[PDB]
């Protein structure tokens, strides 16, 4: 994968990779429930995506 | 030529060349002669810088020495 | 007159020749007839091999050559990554509009030397928190 | 090889004789200064030339003097190793 | 712990640390000794306890010198400086947070940056760096001075304490494990997911934004959030040329998982083969082996960040600020040459003090062969040069070596990246284009491998030939900086490491000035310049490819590099932007031939001048009781390497920042 061989995407570098990402097909749900209505100085946990 | 000077291909400087060599076989034959003539002379000359005197000459060589009457004349004088 | 007959009657200062004007204007007849402005080298020792976008021409990197490298020998490059460039700037736009709306107003510049107040102080705003 | 020579202006002090690298010089008794003893330099033919006897003479001016001679290079003098003279 | 021994008093004696300075002056040399020696803290009055007082003071001292520095920068960057105008719109405006006087006419050296603004342009990349970081407001770097200032008191103050907190009882700078495990796991694991977690928190939408082109303060004050999937280096920022700034975090984020891995496994014991390298550990716990390793270990991180810096875009806008890349390449180059002619020198400093590893005693073949391979590489590589010159010359072309003729293919030069077909450019300028490698590139890289090659044969031979030699037996008793032996044994001049190091050092100059010439050269010519309209591009560079035609010869490296690019230089005077690199060009000249002076000349002539001038100071009762004398040979040696060095890299630096200057604007 580096001289003779042009490997273009991370799915050619390592199998079954398309992103940034492990290809892991648990979607890691919030360890805890978020507030449906927010409040002044909340700043919500960010999100990998 | 292929000029390479400002000045040259400014001015039109240009380097005659003439249409027969100046000196013949003969000539140049002469020239070697006198200067193979000149080597002879030159190694001798060498040889004898690289062997300087030799005043061992008066115990056999033939003769008894000579001093010209001015290079006497010379040593009476001095220095 | 011309060349060939100035170059047979000849130049001899000695002689005839007493101009200076005659003396060159043979030099120049005979640097014309005789000197040659370049030496003819092959043009092809001049033209670039690297960064040029001739180098396949050369077949310096046959053996696994370099894909970066374009193939095309006409000399020019294309742009890496051209279908990108729209995408980068639909997303950007599409950003910027998102943060339009989530914030309700035109977006200020901000100023190197001004004070701004925190969006959460307590205290009555004194310059505009944004 | 060198010239060493040493001149009466010797004090008797040692030093020329504990510098030297390859044991060139040595005391001798002498009546000429108040030590009783002048350096000597009997074995000159292992001298080198490093001059440590000159770096560690006191006197004003050197009592010990190390003359380089180059055209009389010899293998001792020049601390051959790999190659032998002799 | 105890303060009341710590006074004044020392301060006017000047030589207390130095026992051989106590008969205080007699002479001019001991002023000299007196500042060659005031740092050679193991050579000192005191105890190895007092040694390491005195070393980890010194860091200390050194690191509040350094924050004073970076805080020094900061506030130029905040008060004496364009960055805001820069921020807004990079290109147009070049980075200055310089301003010179206008005290006998030197207003001149300000140059237009900016409408409002009139300075000397910044060429450390500061700029990029303050908006990697994500500063870009006043008020920021103003905090981050403070911050500075207050970290160079703190170091300071640190210094102070340790100097008497540490007793001859300390012993935490010997606990080399632990010394280890906590950089492995704090400083360096710790610290790079910390700034993981800065990026993250704070570049990352800042530097969004600044892409985007919103300037909003409730903005300013989703991770993954524009980057695609494709591989990190693959693609660069369209709008700013550079490496993801997101792809960035997350290579901080990985590093320092990797770095606490690798310090909890070493604490677990995981690491099984510790015998290969007993040997090293035990004989290498060494201020001077540390120093010397920890040297040429930064010398290599340097040559690899100089390296980086250009050809893997990190920074915003730093791929297009041409002559921000460039001065970075050649500082870092500068500083890994620098740094590992050090490691040699402390190489031999703990050989001299300390005993030697057992690879000392098969010396000679190591040495000999190092010999062989330099003549070699040195003949093949230059004539391979002076051949190109001597057949083009006579005006066979096709006899020389090169593309179009008898042509030396660099067939190991492979690519690793894969990156796709084409060039990566931004407003007018090449950001990023592949180099191609042919008959120039492997000449001028093998010419690279012999000048390492010799200066690692100086800096070695005078490693292993410390202690003794066939010539001298007794080289440790004569110690590490001694001028000779003597005059005999045919003369034994420069016998000393340290002198192997003055020589080390004019080679690692000359290997460093080549190096900076290739690479100023080949960037200009094949990667450097702009773009004339799927669409094709016809790059003009700017020295026009003439590297792979002209750089075959060493008539065309003079012609081409030299004269031709040293127009902008040579001709700064009446502009206003580089009229002060113009100087400073002829002035490095000047400094450079004033070299020669104590390079060439000796000890001797100037002591019998010295003496002879002061006969007439002695005829008019003019008495200097500390009594003139010439340097030392050593001295002598010194002053003459680092006047040599100072004014080559200065004719250097003039000349590539000037014509970067200029072309760029
Ligand atoms: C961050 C880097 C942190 C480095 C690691 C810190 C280690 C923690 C030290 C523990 C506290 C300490 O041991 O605490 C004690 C320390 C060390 O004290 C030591 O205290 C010792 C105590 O001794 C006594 O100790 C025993 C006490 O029981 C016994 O009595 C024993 O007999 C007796 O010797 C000795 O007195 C030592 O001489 C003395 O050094 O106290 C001191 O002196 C305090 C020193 C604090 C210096 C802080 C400098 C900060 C300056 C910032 C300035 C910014 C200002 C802003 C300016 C803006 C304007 C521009
Ligand atoms: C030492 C480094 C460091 C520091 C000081 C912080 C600091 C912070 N992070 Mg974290 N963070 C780090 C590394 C670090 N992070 C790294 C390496 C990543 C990338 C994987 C993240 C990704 C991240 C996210 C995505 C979020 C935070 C958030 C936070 C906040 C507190 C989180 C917390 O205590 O959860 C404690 C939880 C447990 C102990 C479980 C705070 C701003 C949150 C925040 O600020 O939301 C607004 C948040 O949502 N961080
Ligand atoms: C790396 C450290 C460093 C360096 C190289 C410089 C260099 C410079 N600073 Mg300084 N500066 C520094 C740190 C540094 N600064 C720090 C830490 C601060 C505060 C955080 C400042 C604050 C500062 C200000 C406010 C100003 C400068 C200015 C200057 C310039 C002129 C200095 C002058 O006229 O001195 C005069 C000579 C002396 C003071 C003599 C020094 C020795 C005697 C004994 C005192 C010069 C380029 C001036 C400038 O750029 O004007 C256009 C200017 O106005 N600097
Ligand atoms: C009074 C003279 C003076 C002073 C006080 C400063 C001060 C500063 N300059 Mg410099 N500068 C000067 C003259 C001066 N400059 C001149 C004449 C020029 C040419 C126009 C420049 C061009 C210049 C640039 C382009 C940059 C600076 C920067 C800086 C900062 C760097 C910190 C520093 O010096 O670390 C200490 C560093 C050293 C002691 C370096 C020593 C080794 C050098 C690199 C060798 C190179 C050759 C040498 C200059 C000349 C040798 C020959 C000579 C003896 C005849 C600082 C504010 C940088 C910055 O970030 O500013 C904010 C920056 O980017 N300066
Ligand atoms: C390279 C940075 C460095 C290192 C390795 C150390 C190492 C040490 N410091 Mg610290 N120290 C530093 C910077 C550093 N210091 C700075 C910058 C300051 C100035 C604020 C101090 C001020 C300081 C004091 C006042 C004391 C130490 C002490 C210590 C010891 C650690 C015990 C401790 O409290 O650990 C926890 C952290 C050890 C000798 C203490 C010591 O030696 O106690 C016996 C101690 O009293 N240090
Ligand atoms: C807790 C984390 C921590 C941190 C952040 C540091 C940071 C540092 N230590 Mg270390 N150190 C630590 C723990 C830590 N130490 C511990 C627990 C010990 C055992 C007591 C030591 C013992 C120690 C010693 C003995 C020394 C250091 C030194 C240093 C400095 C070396 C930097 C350098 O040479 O870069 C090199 C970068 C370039 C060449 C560029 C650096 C500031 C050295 C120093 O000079 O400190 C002032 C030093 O001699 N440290
Ligand atoms: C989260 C994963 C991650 C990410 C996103 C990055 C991202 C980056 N790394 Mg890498 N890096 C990582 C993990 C990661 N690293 C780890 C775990 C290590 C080991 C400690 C390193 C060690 C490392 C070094 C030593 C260097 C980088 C560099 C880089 C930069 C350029 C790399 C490039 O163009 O590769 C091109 C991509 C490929 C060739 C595809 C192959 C990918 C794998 C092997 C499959 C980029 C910011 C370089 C840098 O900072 O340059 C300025 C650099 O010199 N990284
Ligand atoms: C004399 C020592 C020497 C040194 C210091 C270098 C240095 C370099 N070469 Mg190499 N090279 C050498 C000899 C040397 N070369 C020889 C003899 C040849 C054959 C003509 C080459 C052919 C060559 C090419 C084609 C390329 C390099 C390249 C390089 C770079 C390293 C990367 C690489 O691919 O290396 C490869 C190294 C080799 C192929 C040489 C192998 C090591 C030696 C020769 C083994 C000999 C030992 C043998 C078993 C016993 C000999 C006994 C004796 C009595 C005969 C660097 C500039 C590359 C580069 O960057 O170019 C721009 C590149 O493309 N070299
Ligand atoms: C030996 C002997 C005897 C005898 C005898 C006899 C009869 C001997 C006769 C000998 C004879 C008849 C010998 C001629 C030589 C001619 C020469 C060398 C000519 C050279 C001419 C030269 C080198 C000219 C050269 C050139 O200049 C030329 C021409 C042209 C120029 O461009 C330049 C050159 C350099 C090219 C005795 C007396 C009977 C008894 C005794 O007991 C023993
Ligand atoms: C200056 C300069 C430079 C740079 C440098 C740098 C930048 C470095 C780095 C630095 C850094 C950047 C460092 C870092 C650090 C960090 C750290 C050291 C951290 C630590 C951590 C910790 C200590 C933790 C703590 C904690 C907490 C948070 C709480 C609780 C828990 C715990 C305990 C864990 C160089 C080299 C180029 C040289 C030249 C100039
Ligand atoms: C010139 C020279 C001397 C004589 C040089 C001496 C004594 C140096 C003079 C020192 C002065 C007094 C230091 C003060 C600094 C300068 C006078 C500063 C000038 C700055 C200008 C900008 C005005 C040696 O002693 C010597 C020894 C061994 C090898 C080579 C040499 C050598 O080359």
């Amino acid at each position: 994968c580096f001289s003779s061989q042009t490997c273009q995407d991370i799915g050619d570098y390592l199998p079954g990779w398309t992103g940034p990402l492990p290809p892991v097909a648990y979607d890691f749900p919030p360890l805890y429930p978020a507030p449906e209505v927010p409040y002044t100085g909340y700043q919500a946990p960010l999100k990998l995506m | 030529r292929v000029p390479g000077g400002k000045r040259t291909k400014e001015l039109g400087l240009v380097v005659p060349i003439p249409e027969e060599d100046g000196l013949t076989d003969g000539q140049i034959a002469a020239l070697f002669v006198v200067a193979l003539v000149v080597l002879i002379a030159a190694v001798d000359l060498a040889r004898s810088l690289y062997f300087g005197l030799q005043p061992n000459k008066f115990k056999t060589a033939k003769g008894k020495g000579s001093i010209t009457p001015f290079m006497k004349r010379l040593i009476e004088n001095g220095f | 007159p011309s060349d060939e007959e100035i170059l047979a009657k000849g130049c001899d200062i000695r002689v005839d020749c007493t101009t200076k004007e005659q003396q060159f204007a043979w030099a120049k007849a005979y640097y014309r007839k005789y000197n040659q402005e370049t030496d003819g080298k092959d043009p092809k020792y001049s033209k670039p091999s690297t960064g040029a976008g001739v180098f396949r021409k050369f077949k310096i990197d046959w053996p696994n050559p370099d894909p970066s490298i374009p193939d095309t020998t006409d000399g020019t490059y294309p742009i890496r990554n051209e279908d990108f460039l729209p995408i980068w700037k639909q997303q950007q736009e599409d950003l910027r509009a998102k943060m339009k709306e989530y914030i309700g107003r035109e977006f200020t510049e901000i100023r190197w030397i001004g004070d701004y107040d925190n969006a959460r102080s307590p205290y009555k705003p004194h310059n505009g928190y944004y | 090889s060198h010239a060493v020579k040493i001149y009466d202006t010797c004090i008797g002090c040692t030093l020329c004789v504990r510098a030297c690298p390859t044991d060139v010089l040595e005391m001798v008794p002498a009546t000429v200064n108040a030590a009783k003893q002048v350096a000597s330099s009997p074995r000159v033919e292992d001298c080198v030339g490093c001059k440590r006897c000159e770096t560690a003479c006191p006197t004003d001016f050197l009592s010990i003097r190390v003359y380089l001679q180059e055209n009389e290079e010899t293998q001792y003098s020049l601390g051959l190793d790999l190659a032998d003279w002799s | 712990a105890i303060f009341r021994y710590v006074n004044a008093t020392l301060w006017s004696k000047a030589g207390h640390f130095n026992k051989a300075l106590s008969k205080g002056a007699k002479t001019t040399t001991w002023i000299w000794n007196l500042h060659a020696s005031a740092h050679d803290f193991d050579i000192q009055q005191g105890s190895a306890g007092l040694i390491a007082r005195k070393v980890f003071s010194s860091g200390l001292a050194h690191l509040s010198l350094v924050f004073f520095w970076l805080g020094g920068m900061h506030f130029h960057g905040a008060y004496l400086s364009n960055y805001s105008a820069w921020l807004k719109d990079p290109k147009s405006v070049a980075p200055s947070s310089h301003i010179a006087y206008s005290l006998v006419g030197q207003d001149i050296l300000n140059s237009y940056t900016s409408q409002y603004f009139s300075g000397i342009t910044i060429t450390s990349g500061f700029f990029q760096l303050y908006r990697s970081e994500g500063i870009v407001t006043q008020s920021q770097l103003k905090y981050a001075c403070a911050a500075s200032l207050i970290a160079t008191l703190i170091c300071l103050s640190g210094s102070y304490l340790h100097m008497q907190l540490m007793s001859k009882f300390t012993s935490f700078y010997k606990k080399f494990q632990s010394l280890s495990q906590s950089h492995l796991i704090i400083m360096f694991g710790f610290g790079s997911v910390s700034f993981s977690a800065h990026q993250i928190h704070e570049a990352l939408p800042i530097n969004s934004l600044l892409d985007s082109g919103i300037w909003d303060p409730q903005l300013f004050s989703a991770i993954l959030l524009g980057t695609p999937s494709a591989i990190t280096g693959k693609l660069l920022n369209p709008s700013t040329g550079s490496i993801f700034l997101s792809q960035v975090a997350a290579h901080h984020l990985a590093v320092g998982i990797v770095f606490i891995t690798l310090g909890l496994i070493k604490w677990c014991n995981l690491f099984f083969s510790r015998n290969a390298i007993l040997s090293l550990r035990l004989a290498y716990m060494d201020y001077h082996a540390q120093l010397s390793i920890n040297l040429a270990v930064w010398a290599s991180l340097s040559m690899v960040a100089a390296h980086h810096l250009t050809e893997i875009p990190v920074y915003p806008y730093e791929s297009t600020d041409y002559p921000t890349v460039l001065c970075l390449f050649v500082h870092h180059a500068c500083l890994s040459g620098f740094f590992t002619v050090a490691s040699g020198a402390h190489a031999s400093i703990f050989v001299i003090r300390q005993l030697p590893t057992s690879e000392i005693r098969h010396r000679d073949p190591i040495i000999g062969h190092l010999i062989w391979v330099c003549i070699a590489l040195g003949l093949h590589s230059f004539g391979l040069y002076c051949h190109n010159d001597t057949l083009e010359a006579l005006g066979r072309p096709e006899d020389t070596f090169c593309d179009n003729s008898i042509q030396l293919k660099p067939i190991f030069a492979k690519q690793f990246l894969g990156l796709q077909p084409g060039i990566e450019v931004l407003d007018g300028k090449i950001v990023r284009m592949t180099q191609e490698l042919g008959t120039a590139d492997f000449m001028v890289h093998h010419i690279h491998a012999f000048t390492i090659h010799v200066t690692l044969l100086i800096l070695l031979k005078g490693v292993l030939y410390a202690r003794n030699s066939r010539l001298v037996s007794d080289k440790l008793e004569l110690g590490f900086a001694y001028p000779c032996d003597g005059p005999g044994r045919g003369g034994t001049c420069q016998i000393s490491p340290w002198d192997h190091l003055f020589l080390a050092v004019f080679w690692m100059y000359n290997c460093l000035s080549v190096v900076i010439f290739h690479y100023f050269w080949k960037m200009q010519s094949d990667v450097w310049g702009s773009y004339v309209h799927h669409s094709s591009l016809t790059c003009s560079h700017y020295s026009q490819g003439d590297f792979s035609v002209n750089s075959i010869t060493i008539n065309g490296w003079l012609r081409n590099l030299l004269w031709s690019e040293a127009s902008q230089v040579i001709q700064s005077y009446a502009l206003p932007s580089i009229c002060s690199y113009g100087f400073i060009f002829l002035a490095a000249h000047f400094v450079w031939a004033f070299s020669l002076m104590f390079l060439f000349s000796g000890r001797a002539y100037w002591q019998e001048l010295i003496e002879s001038i002061l006969w007439s100071h002695h005829k008019l009762k003019i008495v200097p009781h500390i009594q003139p004398r010439a340097l030392s040979i050593s001295q002598g040696r010194a002053v003459g390497l680092t006047h040599y060095v100072l004014g080559g890299i200065g004719c250097t630096w003039a000349f590539i920042i000037s014509r970067m200057l200029v072309l760029t604007t």
